[PDB]
C-alpha cells in the first residue's frame, strides 16, 4: 500500500483512539486525506472528508488532522461499535490514481467477557442419504472475539476433516462462529460419541452427542 | 433517496472478461465523478478506475490498469467496468462509488457485486437441516459455489436471533450455516437462495 | 492545444449570451457535451457572481476605461492578478469569467460585439495558458461542472 496504515489499533470504552494514515507529498502532501467506515458486513461510507470535516450522521466523537505528509483519525470517545476497518485515502497527483490505506481494524477490549453459547447438530438424513455426514456447531455470544474449538469421538480426539468459520461480530458486539466436523457416512455409523469443545479464554464449554437418540 | 446498485458480478473463468453494471439513482449522475473501488474478501478496499462526469478524464489503478476499461451512459444513469482477461487474483467485491465534486469524497457508495475468477464450476448448494439431537434450530447450505448465497428465515420474517455464519471452503466447494433460536413448543422454514446456480430452496425444520 | 479548444468555446458562449441577454441554442463541437452542462453551470454560478460582485466589476469598468478592441486585448494585463498572489481556485476563475461576462455587456452598450470574440481569446489565455496543470489535475471543465454542482 502507498498510504501505509496500522494492520490493527484498539483502546479500551471511553478513550481517546488514534489512527494514523502516513502519506507522501504527491497524495497527503498534496490532496486532502479522506476517512470511511467498514462496519462487519457492510459497504464503505464516508466518515470524514477533507481532512477533519464530519460529513451528517458521523459524531463530534471523531475527528481528523493532516500532518504534512501524514494523518491521524482520531476516535474520541470509544465504543464497542467501532469494530471496523478505517480506510483513509488521498489522491495521488504523481500516480494520476486514488490509493487507500491499508485499513485498520479497530477493537474494543474492555466489555464484560460472555462465554460462547455452543450447540452441537448431528448430521441431516437427507446427507446421510447421500453418503456423507457434517456435525455442526454454532458457536454464540462469545467475547473477547477468540475460541479455539475441539472435536473428540469417542473420547479420541480428531485431526482430519474437521473446520472451523473465523469468528464475525453481531449486532450484541459479541462475536459468533462455527465448526464442521465432515465424516462419511460409515463413519457416522461406526462411531458412538461425538464431543465438540469451545475453549474460550481459558474455559471450556463443551456439548456432545451420542448418535442413539 | 439516493442509490448506486452494482450487477453482473458472478463465476469468470481465469482468462475470461465480465461487465460490472453500476445503476445511479436518484441524483444527477451527469454532474458526478464515477469510482470503482474494489476488495478483495478479507483484505482493504483497493481503487481500481474513476471517470469524470462526461467521460473526458479516465484513471486506472496500475494492477488493472490495461485489462479494465471504466465507462458511463449518462443517458441510462449507468457507470461500467469492462474487466478482460481475469486472473484469479481480480477475485473481489466491486463497490462503485460517487465522488462530491467539492471535496472528491466516495460519500456514496453501493452494496458491491462479487466477482470471482476460477475453473471451478457452479455447484448448487445442498440445503440440509440442523435440528437438536429455547431451541436453537438452524440449516446447513451445503457444496455450493461461487460466493454468495442468502438465507433468511421464515420468507423474511423471522430476522431476530438469526446467526448465518460466514462459509468456508472445503475442497473447491462453499459450505454455510445460519441457525435460529426460537421459543419452544408454529413452524420455522430456511429461505436458502444461490443466484448463480438460479437455485431458491425453502426448507422446514421439524425435531 | 485541446483544454484551450474545449475552453475558448465554453468562454464564448456564455459572454455572448450574456452581452445577448438570450442563449444560443445551436449544439457545440469542441467541447460536445462537455460544454453543454458546463455553459448550464457558467450562467448560473457567474450570474450569482455578478450581483455580488457588480459595484466591484463596475469599479474596474469605470477605472479601466474601454472603448476599443486594443482595451480588450490589454485586460490581459490586470486580468493575471486573479492569480498573481499564489491561490488557484474556481472562485477565481468564475469571477476571472464573470467580469469578462460583465465586460461583454458593456461592450454591447457601445456598440462593440465585434470585441467580445478578443475577450473571450484574452480570458482563455490568461486561463489556459497560466494554469493549466491545475485544470488538468482538477479534471478541467468536467470538474467546473462537478465542482460548483448543488442538488
Ligand atoms: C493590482 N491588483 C492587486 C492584485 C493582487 N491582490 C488581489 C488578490 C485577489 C484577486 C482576486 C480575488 S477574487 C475577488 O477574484 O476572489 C481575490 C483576491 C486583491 C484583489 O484584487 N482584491 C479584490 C477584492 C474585491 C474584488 C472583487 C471582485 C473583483 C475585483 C475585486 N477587486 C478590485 C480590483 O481592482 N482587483 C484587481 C485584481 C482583479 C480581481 C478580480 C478580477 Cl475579475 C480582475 Cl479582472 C482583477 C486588483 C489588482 O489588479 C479587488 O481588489
Amino acid at each position: 500500500s502507498v498510504l501505509t496504515q496500522p494492520p490493527s489499533a484498539s483502546g479500551t470504552p471511553g478513550q481517546r483512539v488514534t489512527i494514523s494514515c502516513s502519506g507522501s507529498s504527491s497524495n497527503i502532501g498534496s490532496n486532502t486525506v479522506n476517512w470511511y467506515q467498514q462496519l462487519p458486513g457492510t459497504a464503505p461510507k464516508l466518515l470524514i472528508y477533507s481532512n477533519n470535516q464530519r460529513p451528517s450522521g458521523v459524531p463530534d466523537r471523531f475527528s481528523g488532522s493532516k500532518s504534512g505528509t501524514s494523518a491521524s483519525l482520531a476516535i474520541s470517545g470509544l465504543q464497542s461499535e467501532d469494530e471496523a476497518d478505517y480506510y483513509c485515502a488521498a489522491w495521488d497527483d504523481s500516480l494520476n490514481a486514488w490509493v487507500f490505506g491499508g485499513g485498520t481494524k479497530l477493537t474494543v477490549l474492555g466489555q464484560p467477557k460472555s462465554s460462547p453459547s455452543v450447540t452441537l447438530f448431528p448430521p441431516s438424513s437427507e446427507e446421510l442419504e447421500t453418503n456423507k455426514a457434517t456435525l455442526v456447531c454454532t458457536i454464540t455470544d462469545f467475547y473477547p472475539g477468540v475460541v479455539t474449538v475441539d472435536w473428540k469421538v469417542d473420547g479420541t480426539p480428531v485431526t482430519q476433516g474437521m473446520e472451523t468459520t473465523q469468528p464475525s461480530k453481531q449486532s450484541n458486539n459479541k462475536y459468533m462462529a462455527s465448526s464442521y466436523l465432515t465424516l462419511t457416512a460409515r463413519a457416522w455409523e461406526r462411531h458412538s460419541s461425538y464431543s465438540c469443545q469451545v475453549t474460550h479464554e481459558g474455559h471450556t464449554v463443551e456439548k456432545s452427542l451420542s448418535r442413539a437418540d | 433517496q439516493v442509490t448506486l446498485k452494482e450487477s453482473g458480478g458472478g463465476l469468470v473463468k481465469p482468462g475470461g472478461s465480465l461487465r460490472l453494471s453500476c445503476a445511479a439513482s436518484g441524483f444527477t449522475f451527469s454532474s458526478y465523478s464515477m469510482n470503482w473501488v474494489r476488495q478483495a474478501p478479507g483484505k482493504g478496499l483497493e481503487w481500481v478506475s474513476s471517470i469524470s462526469s462526461s467521460s473526458s478524464y479516465i484513471y486506472y489503478a496500475d494492477s488493472v490498469k490495461g485489462r479494465f476499461t471504466i465507462s458511463r451512459d449518462n443517458a441510462k444513469n449507468s457507470l461500467y467496468l469492462q474487466m478482460n482477461s481475469l486472473r484469479a487474483e481480480d477475485t473481489a467485491v466491486y463497490y462503485c462509488a460517487r465522488q462530491v465534486g467539492a471535496t472528491w469524497a466516495f460519500d456514496i457508495w453501493g452494496q458491491g457485486t462479487l466477482v470471482t475468477v476460477s475453473a471451478a464450476k457452479t455447484t448448487p448448494p445442498s440445503v440440509y437441516p440442523l435440528a437438536p439431537g429455547m431451541v436453537t434450530l438452524g440449516c446447513l447450505v451445503k457444496g455450493y459455489f461461487p460466493e454468495p448465497v442468502t438465507v433468511t428465515w421464515n420468507s423474511g420474517s423471522l430476522s431476530s436471533g438469526v446467526h448465518t455464519f460466514p462459509a468456508v471452503l472445503q475442497s473447491d466447494l462453499y459450505t454455510l450455516s445460519s441457525s435460529v433460536t426460537v421459543p419452544s413448543s408454529e413452524t420455522v422454514t430456511c429461505n436458502v437462495a444461490h443466484p448463480a446456480s438460479s437455485t431458491k430452496v425453502d426448507k422446514k425444520i421439524v425435531p | 492545444d485541446d483544454l484551450y479548444r474545449q475552453s475558448l468555446e465554453i468562454i464564448s458562449r456564455y459572454l455572448r449570451e450574456q452581452a445577448t441577454g438570450s442563449k444560443d441554442s445551436k449544439p457545440l463541437g469542441e467541447a460536445g457535451a462537455a460544454g453543454r452542462r458546463a455553459l448550464e453551470t457558467l450562467r448560473r454560478v457567474g450570474d450569482g457572481v455578478q450581483r455580488n460582485h457588480e459595484t466591484a466589476f463596475q469599479g474596474m469598468l469605470r477605472k479601466l476605461d474601454i472603448k476599443n478592441e486594443d482595451d480588450v486585448k490589454s485586460l490581459s494585463r490586470v486580468m493575471i492578478h486573479v492569480f498573481s498572489d499564489g491561490v488557484t481556485n474556481w472562485g477565481r476563475i468564475v469571477t476571472l469569467i464573470s467580469f469578462g461576462a460583465f465586460v461583454a455587456k458593456h461592450l454591447k452598450t457601445i456598440n462593440q460585439e465585434s470585441c467580445i470574440e478578443p475577450l473571450a481569446e484574452s480570458i482563455t489565455d490568461v486561463l489556459v495558458r497560466t494554469k493549466r496543470d491545475w485544470l488538468v489535475k482538477q479534471r478541467g471543465w468536467d470538474g467546473f461542472v462537478e465542482f460548483f454542482h448543488v442538488e
